[PDB]
């Protein structure tokens, strides 16, 4: 029987017409505990139409409430909706938090644990110069099919690899050189010089046809664990069973930056359209679950490999991980403290 | 005046246009450039999303800067 950490029965939520995927990102969200906590501490006509206001309230009610299922219609009707991805949806909820927290100790807030740092690097191969320019970073997508390519990127950390490999600009797209004064042969390349308490990765499973002009899913088989590390981007192996305290240690003396994943969105059916849910883990409890619009049941370590790919299809498109940080990890509120009522 | 955009396949291309151009313009050079359509594409930059009317002067975006492009899922 599905059992939150104080005692809570787990509460699905309603998929009114088809917006698994609201309730796949909320679901998420509100397995954050920075995130979660943080609404918490958030403080004639009235305004319902808040999305900072009705979050937090689907929040409270997805802690507090002893019911089946719960109505995401208000957090719509906060959207300004009358009948739209996941991502775009994930930027008007922290856009509108980042507006109405101006001012607020929590202004920058969605910053420090979901913005990542690196730096863009273009090198011209006769001046022998390079130009490197700061930039962040939010989510970070990475490619499955780099085509053509006869075998796809067989794990995550492959696909990390690529995406902070230098790239050669080809004769159609040479860098213009001040110095050289003119177009001219370049190395193109990104590298990560520091990354986010919330890591956001998004897998690149939705790829363009040129001669149906139709979309299409690859469903090409990508391994990720669930403890991650990524010392080496700063400068068969099976992790979903429970973790450990001491292969953390050992992987923490030789790096300080490792990971543990905590979310995995997935997608099934059709590419134009099908159908969303997430294995979600308690980082509490230390157990993994399911998260299936009104249904939440637990999740046995099987069915969370079985849906890396290799063909109803089901994959994973989005990962969430959390830097492991003994000081800075937080767990989640127990419900008598909060003075909101 | 060139900036950089790195596509669905990583592959990075580049791409000549004005600070005073429109996002709109933009995304139909990738369409020229890739053969996607600019109602699918989404152009990510530092992390914030670009929106349609805004030009990139309002993003700040300058002179070799790398934008991102993703596919808008549905469903
Ligand atoms: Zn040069």
């Amino acid at each position: 029987i599905p059992v939150d950490e104080n005692g809570h029965r787990y509460v699905g939520l309603v998929n009114q017409a088809m917006t698994s995927y609201l309730n796949s990102l909320v679901q998420s969200l509100y397995m954050t505990p920075e995130f979660r906590n943080a609404m918490y501490d958030w403080e004639r006509k009235k305004a319902e139409q808040s999305i900072p206001c009705q979050l937090q309230k689907l929040f409270l009610l997805l802690q507090t409430s002893e019911n089946d299922s719960l109505e995401t219609k208000d957090l719509t009707q906060s959207f300004g909706w009358t009948s739209h991805d996941v991502q775009e949806l994930c930027r008007l909820m922290f856009d509108a938090l980042e507006h109405k927290w101006k001012g607020t100790e929590h202004e920058k807030l969605i910053q420090d644990l979901y913005r990542g740092t690196m730096e863009d690097f273009v090198a011209c191969l006769k001046c022998g110069r390079e130009s490197v320019k700061t930039d962040y970073f939010l989510d970070l997508p990475l490619a499955v099919k780099p085509f053509g390519a006869i075998h796809a990127y067989k794990s995550v950390e492959e696909a990390l690899t690529a995406f902070v490999q230098p790239e050669l600009l080809d004769g159609s797209n040479q860098y213009m050189c001040e110095n050289c004064k003119s177009k001219q042969d370049a190395h193109k390349g990104l590298r990560i010089t520091q990354f986010p308490y919330l890591l956001t990765i998004q897998l690149k499973r939705f790829d363009f046809d040129y001669n149906t002009m139709h979309r299409i899913k690859l469903n090409d088989k990508m391994t990720f664990p669930d403890v991650l590390d990524l010392n080496d981007y700063v400068n068969v192996c099976v992790g979903q069973p429970i973790d450990h305290a001491a292969v953390d240690d050992i992987v923490k003396t030789s790096g300080d930056n490792v990971y543990e994943l905590f979310s995995v969105m997935v997608h099934s059916g059709n590419a134009a359209g099908g159908h969303y849910f997430a294995y979600i883990k308690n980082l509490d409890q230390d157990r993994w679950y399911v998260f299936n619009d009104t249904r939440v049941d637990f999740a046995t370590p099987l069915e969370i490999e079985k849906s890396f790919g290799g063909h109803s299809n089901t994959n994973a498109y989005m990962l969430m991980y959390r830097r492991i940080d003994p000081k800075r990890n937080a767990r989640f509120i127990l419900s008598n403290q909060l003075p909101q009522h | 005046m060139q900036i950089f955009v790195k596509t669905l396949t990583g592959k990075t291309i580049t791409l000549e246009v004005e600070p005073s151009d429109t996002i709109e313009n933009v995304k139909a050079k990738i369409q020229d450039k890739e053969g996607i359509p600019p109602d699918q594409q989404r152009l990510i930059f530092a992390g914030k999303q670009l929106e349609d009317g805004r030009t990139l002067s309002d993003y700040n975006i300058q002179k070799e800067s790398t934008l991102h492009l993703v596919l808008r899922l549905r469903g």
